[PDB]
């Protein structure tokens, strides 16, 4: 009924990684190429998700045991989760009431229609949104939300993986993290834990569509060329 | 390759 | 005493080539990552040069013969030529007042600190202001600037071309247009066609520069990230 | 292989 002294501290280092690598002013964003409303908004979202990366990468390294894997498998890891990390992270700025990413003004104010400019269709882009409703709902703390995004990275079931062995590991002791915090710090939580794990089944599913419409964009060097050396880095298939 | 991850990774 | 119809069309076609791909309002510099005053200005040069590396590839396939060199020759010369040929053509921008390239209010003036925001230092710097100073000295007629752009993009000694034969035939044509231009079309220009035959040869030591510093550049994976992914395909040695 | 430049090229 009682949480250890190292599930407190692998909480804490969590929470201080995620607040040292999201701005929830998002005044990075006027050094982005700004955005246009034939895929106007690609630019600007590219440059959006080319930061998101790096913030990524920041966090990942601060994920107690990541560091210690090899540089493959924080690649492996790395290149498999980054578009799921970066949808988790974005509900952070994900408002219910206009159903948008509200990250400024009328510029930075994200939309269904705007991701539409970006190669992506109306249809395909409503499990994204779906998905971030019923994440909006959980109301998660930010234990719970850093917690869930540590356990996705470390999700053994990726592509390129080898240790699998050990980073199985290493997410089953965040698991533990979370069971724990939900069951003694978290008030009604009796079923939130089974939620998460099944949101991360759906980035699954969001992460296979976001890799096809990619390969789409990617073939087209008009179009991939408007992306950035990280974005053609991570989401390229030469490993 | 991945010269940029083995960059940003320290 | 007279320029051919044929030496006139030649003529005609670059004008306005050059008329479609060169905009003396600057108005798409807004486009780009703004410039900021660890390498402040390479994201805006960056996008700066991207953007006019896709202009320079519209002016060359309406220089006339290029669109039938085979598209390795096309490649060979664009990937050569392209730093020198945006040398020449921001000329256009270059003041002598202010000794800088004036591109709009504040933020799109370019003077030599700015560049030195981007890797280069003030020392290496030096030949790129002495040459525009002497460039605009020569008060080139739009027909010869864009003459010279053509033939410095046509020539056949570049690394990499193989019908150099018959880009030299080219380049010929053209050094024939602009004598005969300069002799008939502008008085007090007797020596003139010598002096743009002299820049050519000291672009062709600031391309040797611009390719050693670049070298630099393109090693350090935090700043080759920054790069445009037309930059890196444009002045990587991956022929 | 110069994807971009031969997209570009038309
Ligand atoms: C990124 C962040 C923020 C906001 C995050 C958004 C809103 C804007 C659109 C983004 C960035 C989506 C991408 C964009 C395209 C990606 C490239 C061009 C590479 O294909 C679409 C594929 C997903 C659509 C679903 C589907 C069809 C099934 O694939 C993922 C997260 C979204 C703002 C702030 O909260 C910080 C946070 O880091
Ligand atoms: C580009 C244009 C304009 C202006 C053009 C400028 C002013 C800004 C700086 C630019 C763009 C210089 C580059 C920049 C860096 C390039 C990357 C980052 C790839 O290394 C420096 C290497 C040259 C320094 C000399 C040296 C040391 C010997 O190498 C070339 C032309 C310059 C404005 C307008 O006129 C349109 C025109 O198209």
């Amino acid at each position: 009924h009682m949480l250890s002294d190292e599930q407190m501290q692998i909480i804490n280092s969590l929470v201080e990684a995620h607040h040292k690598t999201y701005d929830d002013s998002y005044s990075d964003f006027v050094r982005f190429r700004p955005p246009v409303r034939r895929l106007s908004m690609l630019p600007h979202l590219a440059d959006l998700v080319s930061y998101s990366i790096q913030k990524v990468i920041g966090f990942a390294k601060m994920i107690p045991g990541f560091r210690d894997l090899t540089a493959e498998d924080q690649i492996a890891l790395l290149k498999s989760s980054a578009i799921e990390i970066i949808m988790l992270r974005s509900n952070q700025s994900f408002s219910l009431e206009d159903m948008s990413w509200s990250c400024g003004g009328p510029d930075f104010k994200y939309c269904i229609n705007d991701v539409t400019k970006a190669g992506h269709t109306l249809e395909l882009l409503e499990p994204l949104v779906k998905f971030q409703v019923g994440l909006k709902k959980l109301k998660l703390h930010e234990e719970e939300h850093v917690l869930l995004m540590a356990i996705c990275l470390l999700s053994p079931d990726r592509p390129g993986v080898q240790d699998h062995v050990r980073i199985e590991a290493l997410q089953d002791r965040l698991c533990d993290v979370l069971q724990a915090y939900i069951r003694i710090q978290h008030p009604g939580g009796r079923l939130l834990y089974a939620k998460m794990i099944q949101k991360l089944a759906d980035l699954r599913s969001l992460n296979e569509e976001h890799s096809k419409q990619y390969r789409s964009l990617s073939f087209q060097p008009e179009h991939s060329m408007q992306l950035t050396p990280l974005v053609l880095e991570v989401f390229g298939s030469e490993v | 390759r991945h010269k940029i991850l083995h960059r940003l990774l320290q």
